[PDB]
């Protein structure tokens, strides 16, 4: 009774200002998305007291309009503990204890984008700027992103309507006296003990506490995680957000890279030809033995090149950077007939820029193994902890993770075709959808493009003839979607996947999603001023002055923020030798930094990439200093 | 006159800067002690109960000293008298 | 340029009027219902400056939208521009670069309006006369009973109605009555306008006073006129410039009698009229209070509102008092407005308080035409608060700020108590523009607050502001109909209580002259527990009391935190806390159990174990430090909504 009275109320305040600042004013001081509400960038104790008095005695009695409640959840570390023993209690218990057309599972959300305890959105009535924002907005991922605004507000069944108990109805009182007495008022063979959960008479699942406490619960995670996270069969662990997944997958990369006795130690040039050409034959030199046993690993990857010398990481993310820039150019590929001893470019775009679909051809053994080996080196990039930037499109890194293509992955595909099937079949829930489907005649036969491979391909047997009907509209848009998410790229997916769990085993490879591993290989989809603030140290070998260097870094920031995205993209390549910055912090081998020479009239600054370290003069000049960075950065 | 910070290794105890941006409002962090917010709390709660146990030491003498001295005031019964200590005793059992 | 070359215009955009000058192309434009003034250079060939009309559009497009027109020489000569209805609307410059509010000529409609630039020669020894002028000569229409109206001539308008009243029994003159009925001046105002607009007062106690007595007669005639009794109803709903219904006019012009007797002659004219889908109030309220004015315009707020100018009392000496600043007239740096010009002689411009605010004075006079200088009649204005009190609804809507007009009484009474001790009585012991700055400061504020706290529908609103009904523009909670239903479910649940705290911290720790307000409050809440006779009155009392007790409990539970118990001096009680006490005993049943309630909110944490953690504070020693803090705390204003969507 304590904890859920404790929990409830919790529930309400999160609650109140979700919606109170979706609701309000984001310039007014009082607003919960300002920057005075940091909690961290910045009243009397008096005042802190009498407000949180106030607040008190307003939410008693539903009278809390208009004002944020006064909570401090970081000081409600024991109620975590509560809840997390009773949680574990329940799960127990109760894991003790333990078809086709509008219904399929393929248009059922997965738990990659589900909440549990809440249904889902219906994947009809809600457009895609609301159901999938992420779709819409591409650049939402970052490594602190709520799930929510990802894919989109959950509900749930609660509420009064059909339902008479505490558990039933939704929290939303604010108080913690009403909202104690809520719980209070609603009140053979030892094999087959079967407990159930009785408790709060009645039937009482994990999953719907869950839901009702989802606030709390994302709250708790991201705050208490240091100690309420590290007990035994925790479930802000098991419920952990990306920085958890993260830091288990890289920890478990260190174990899978410090066991191996040989390294990679590949050979590779500059050249467009050549290089993909030696990429191809050192990769299939390495990986050959007969009987291959279990996915082999390499304790190091180096990259050497011919007639330029250098050693470290950063030549590594070079070649990292030029070999994926060099796969993702749409132009024809040079001939792989010396692999042994059909030139469509491999992947194009579908839906918005910048992400990737692999594309068919004549299915030659050469690209099937120029497939297995982009899959090996994308498994490197995961092993070393190396950024390479080749953004995949959502349902290719889901296929690759083994995981199953929903119909929800049709708005990272082509977000126009989703939007036109969800009206056509929003239409055809209507009486006049005979009327329209006569009239566009459809048929199971996708006209599809040369990109596809052109021509037109039946959906079903003896399918062209017969029509796409009201009555079996959702069979032919299921059957269209996987035509247009495995029927067409069957082998490049499955070469794809060969190629990565080649060198990732399958175990450290579950517990991940189509973003998180987005962000491990990707990055951060775009370079952010904060980012880099995050991690850069700041030392000085000149020691000319205090206020100089003070304001030499504000102006370094000041300039770099007011570039553009291709700018910055150059300016990152001739830092660390790759245009995406990692998530977190853990994936730069070295902690970037910036040495402040002593000033000079005209020296372009430096970088060495084995490090990530730049080298800038003191320049007394703005300008100067931003066409010496400029020009800088211009060479690639 | 309020600046930013542009440094690293700046992590003094912490463990709350991590809430989401959304929930920021619902995290803190001379003293800021428990103690002291349950000793403010009891205090007003006792400020409270003083005043409920002056009201209902009027209540004898409500007539003599409340009806008459002031021009608005409310009429009261024996039963609403005794309806209203069984209340406040109602209300004090738990705390009681 | 040989080639006639484009002008820029918007799309959708009518134009409505265009003339040339030295200066470039001057137009007027008219898109959906948003008409502009706009000059454009030819260089630019583009629109250099465009300027929003602050009169109302429907006002400046009128009856017919063919006559509006642009006049200038073309070299060096003014802009003379003719609205719809035929006269002329006057032009100024204020200091950010928009049109003046206007000062209305009274001119009536000028059929044509004939302009030239004419050379002056013959001057003796080139003196500094100027050497050119322009000659502007116009044809004004001759309306009979409006310029009688405006020279305030009795006999004249007795005679006019006596012989419109027989060619009405002669059946003969149905096309010039409604011709008469048709008739305009400046600002789009009607007869009845001219009748209210000569009523104003000009300066405090053909002469003036005469004046001023023959407009009142003819206002009377024209209300009680047999011809006219069909037409009044239209006439005492069509609104000025401004969007002022005549009443609306009377009140804001402070001609108190004449509001009187057009609010009479409005409850005679809803009564006698036919009930065709029509109720009393929608036809009483259409020619009081118009559907769609702004909160600002209400009759009862701009009554409490129009008070006099703090240069009237204070004089030409320093005082300090909170000063406002406006961007619009020039009231900057050292020019200061006080906080009763900000209300209606800068109501609408960009006026702001100064945080930092030095003693300072008034000098409204010295920058703007000051309405505030004259106050009106006290008798009639008390008498017009009792009618609109008694007839209408009006004191349950709120103003522009989002507060009631009970909660904006008792701010300006808090803030006069304050004030009002720095005035200097006259004591007997070069400038001649100088306002006059020898009356009393005003006394309204008190009386009206007396006499709202009596009206149960008033304090009703009051109490219940923030409810489910009753909402505010100015809070998040006002629309949410555009959000998700689950979120709506949590901002229903909660009920307001900012302005009810802002109104009890106001009544109880700030009005700390008088005790006689807490008193009324508390006898109208009395008497409405107490009655029987009307059906659910007793339960409404009972609420509100709960809601108001609710409010002062919490009142109270602050003020008791900050103060500290000393026994030194037995004072054993500052003042509020005193009427805390007294409100307390006056409803002690009901008392009681909200305070019971109160002590159970703050002790609940305490004994679950879940106290927030706060930094120990000291306990102020003086009520005057008491008062600091709770101020902080109670007076605030509430998260305002998202902007647009
Ligand atoms: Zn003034
Ligand atoms: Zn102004
Ligand atoms: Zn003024």
């Amino acid at each position: 009774n304590w904890m859920v009275s404790i929990m409830d109320s919790t529930e309400a305040q999160l609650r109140y200002g979700s919606a109170l600042a979706s609701a309000g004013d984001p310039g007014h001081p009082n607003h919960p998305l300002h920057a005075s509400q940091n909690s961290a960038r910045r009243m009397s104790a008096r005042g802190d007291f009498l407000n949180y008095a106030l607040s008190l005695m307003r939410s008693h009695n539903d009278e809390h309009s208009d004002v944020l409640p006064v909570l401090d959840v970081c000081s409600l570390k024991h109620v975590a503990y509560v809840f997390q023993a009773l949680i574990y209690w329940i799960k127990a218990m109760n894991q003790q204890t333990t078809e086709t057309g509008q219904n399929h599972p393929f248009f059922r959300r997965s738990d990659s984008m589900t909440f549990l305890g809440c249904i889902p959105p219906n994947p009809f009535e809600v457009p895609l700027a609301e159901a999938i924002p992420l779709a819409d907005q591409p650049h939402l991922l970052q490594p602190n992103a709520r799930k929510e605004d990802l894919f989109g507000r959950p509900s749930q069944g609660l509420y009064s309507s059909s339902a008479s108990s505490g558990k039933c109805l939704m929290e939303v009182t604010v108080d913690r006296n009403c909202l104690e007495v809520l719980p209070t008022k609603m009140s053979p063979p030892l094999t087959s003990f079967r407990p159930q959960c009785s408790f709060m008479g009645m039937v009482i699942s994990h999953d719907m506490l869950l839901g009702r406490w989802r606030l709390s619960l994302e709250l708790f995670g991201r705050v208490f995680m240091e100690d309420v996270g590290a007990e035994p069969g925790s479930i802000l662990t098991e419920l952990g957000g990306f920085e958890v997944k993260e830091s288990k997958f890289r920890r478990e990369m260190e174990k899978l890279r410090n066991q191996q006795s040989r390294d990679l130690s590949l050979e590779v040039d500059r050249d467009r030809d050549l290089l993909i050409q030696q990429t191809m034959r050192q990769l299939n030199n390495h990986f050959g033995r007969r009987c291959a046993t279990t996915p082999m690993a390499v304790h190091r990857v180096k990259v050497t090149f011919k007639d330029e010398p250098g050693e470290g990481s950063g030549v590594a993310r070079s070649f990292y950077t030029a070999i994926a820039q060099a796969f993702l150019s749409n132009e024809k590929l040079p001939n792989l007939e010396c692999i042994q001893n059909d030139n469509a470019p491999l992947f194009y775009q579908p839906g918005k820029r910048g992400f990737y679909t692999p594309r068919p051809g004549k299915n030659t053994e050469a690209r099937l193994n120029c497939f297995r080996n982009i899959g090996r080196i994308l498994g490197l990039c995961l092993l070393q902890n190396e950024l390479c930037p080749i953004t995949l499109n959502r349902h290719v890194i889901k296929v690759l993770l083994g995981r199953k293509v929903n119909w929800h992955d049709f708005a990272f595909f082509d977000p126009v075709m989703y939007e036109s099937l969800r009206q056509l079949i929003l239409a055809s829930q209507s009486s006049d959808a005979d009327a329209v489907f006569s009239a566009m005649d459809l048929a199971f036969a996708i006209d599809l493009c040369k990109e596809e491979g052109g021509g037109q391909v039946e959906l079903i047997p003896n399918g062209v003839n017969i029509p796409v009907t009201p009555q079996n509209v959702y069979e032919y848009v299921r059957k269209y979607a996987e035509h247009r998410m495995l029927v067409v790229a069957e082998q490049p997916l499955h070469a794809m996947r060969k190629g990565l769990l080649d060198v990732l085993p399958k175990n450290s490879l579950e517990d991940l999603t189509a973003e998180d591993f987005r962000l491990l290989v990707n990055g951060c989809g775009e370079v952010n001023v904060q980012m880099l603030i995050s991690f850069t140290s700041f030392n000085d070998e000149s020691g000319e002055n205090a206020e100089k260097l003070l304001q030499f870094k504000r102006w370094f920031w000041s300039i770099v923020e007011k570039m553009s995205m291709t700018e910055r993209q150059d300016l990152v390549y001739f830092w660390t030798s790759s245009p995406s910055l990692p998530a977190s912090e853990e994936g730069f081998q070295p902690m970037p930094s910036i040495t402040i020479r002593p000033p000079d009239d005209q020296h372009l600054p430096t970088a060495n990439t084995c490090i990530s370290r730049l080298y800038v003069p003191l320049y007394s000049s703005k300008q100067i200093l931003k066409q010496k960075l400029l020009l800088a950065i211009k060479t690639k | 006159d309020e600046p930013l910070e542009r440094t690293t290794n700046s992590s003094h105890a912490n463990g709350a800067a991590q809430a989401p941006r959304s929930m920021q409002w619902a995290v803190r962090n001379n003293a800021s002690s428990y103690l002291t917010s349950a000793s403010s709390l009891a205090r007003a709660y006792s400020i409270v109960i003083r005043q409920i146990s002056d009201l209902m030491g009027l209540i004898p003498k409500y007539n003599h000293l409340v009806y008459s001295q002031i021009p608005a005031a409310v009429k009261l019964t024996y039963q609403d008298a005794v309806n209203l200590q069984n209340y406040v005793e109602e209300k004090l059992i738990p705390t009681w | 340029q040989r080639t006639p070359k484009k002008l820029c215009i918007p799309e959708k955009t009518e134009i409505l009027a265009v003339n040339v000058d030295s200066k470039g192309v001057h137009a007027v434009l008219k898109t959906g219902n948003w008409v502009r003034y706009c000059i454009f250079d030819l260089a630019t060939g583009k629109a250099e400056q465009e300027n929003n009309f602050p009169t109302s559009s429907i006002a400046f497009l009128g009856q017919n939208e063919r006559n509006v027109a642009i006049f200038t020489a073309g070299q060096e000569s003014p802009i003379i521009l003719r609205d719809g209805n035929g006269t002329i609307y006057p032009m100024a410059k204020d200091c950010m670069g928009g049109i003046r509010d206007p000062d209305w000529l009274d001119l009536p409609p000028i059929s044509s309006l004939g302009m030239g630039v004419h050379s002056l020669i013959n001057l003796p020894a080139n003196s500094t006369i100027k050497k050119k002028a322009a000659v502007i000569i116009m044809a004004v229409e001759k309306q009979t009973l409006m310029q009688h109206i405006l020279r305030c001539d009795y006999e004249a308008c007795r005679q006019y109605l006596m012989n419109l009243e027989q060619a009405v029994v002669l059946e003969q003159n149905l096309q010039m009555l409604q011709t008469f009925i048709s008739h305009r001046c400046d600002g789009n105002r009607n007869i009845l306008h001219a009748c209210v607009s000569v009523c104003f007062p000009t300066s405090n106690k053909v002469e003036s006073k005469d004046r001023k007595a023959n407009a009142h007669f003819i206002l009377k005639l024209l209300c009680d006129s047999v011809v006219l009794q069909p037409y009044l109803r239209e006439l005492l709903s069509a609104k000025d410039a401004r969007g002022m219904t005549p009443f609306m006019s009377a009140v804001s012009g402070r001609a108190y009698p004449a509001a009187i007797t057009i609010l009479e002659t409005a409850q005679k004219i809803a009564k006698a009229e036919i009930s065709s889908s029509e109720k009393e109030e929608d036809v009483f309220m259409g020619m009081v209070c118009p559907s769609g004015t702004n909160p600002d315009d209400s009759p009862l707020y701009v009554l409490c509102c129009n008070d006099t100018c703090s240069f009237t009392w204070t004089g030409a000496e320093h005082i300090n008092q909170d000063i406002f600043e406006c961007r619009t007239c020039g009231l900057l740096e050292s020019l200061c407005c006080c906080t009763e010009c900000a209300r209606v002689c800068h109501k609408g411009h960009d006026c702001k308080l100064k945080r930092t605010s030095p003693t300072a004075y008034c000098d409204c006079w010295e920058k703007c035409k000051c309405k505030t200088l004259i106050a009106g009649q006290k008798s009639a204005r008390l008498d017009l608060l009792y009618r609109l009190l008694t007839a209408t609804n009006l004191v349950t809507l709120p103003n522009s700020r989002g507060e009631h007009l009970l909660l904006f009484l008792v701010q300006t009474v808090a803030r006069q108590t304050v004030e009002h001790c720095q005035y200097r009585p006259p004591r007997i012991r070069e400038d001649s523009d100088m306002p006059d700055h020898d009356l009393e400061p005003p006394r309204f504020a008190q009386l009206a607050l007396e006499r709202v706290l009596q009206d149960w529908n008033a304090l009703k609103s009051m109490i219940m502001f923030g409810s489910q009904e009753n909402k505010d523009p100015l809070s998040a909670s006002s629309r949410i109909g555009h959000l998700l239903p689950e979120e709506q479910v949590y901002l229903n649940q909660q009920s307001g209580t900012i302005r009810l705290d802002c109104f009890t911290h106001c009544l109880i720790v700030k009005c700390t002259a008088d005790i006689l307000l807490l008193d009324t409050l508390l006898g109208t809440l009395v008497k409405e527990l107490q009655n029987k006779y009307t059906p659910g009155r007793r339960e409404e009392a009972i609420a509100v009391t709960m809601r108001f007790l609710r409010s002062v409990a919490r009142v109270f539970v602050i003020l008791s935190v900050e103060m500290a118990s000393s026994k030194k001096k037995n004072n054993f009680i500052p003042q509020p806390i005193g009427k805390c006490k007294r409100v307390f005993q006056a409803l002690l049943p009901y008392a009681v159990e909200e305070l019971c309630n109160v002590a159970e909110s703050l002790i609940v944490p305490v004994r679950m174990g879940i106290a927030r953690p706060t930094a120990p504070f000291t306990l102020a020693s003086t009520s005057i430090d008491a008062m600091q803090g709770s101020e902080e705390l109670f007076s605030v204003e509430p998260l305002p909504p998202r902007p647009s969507s």
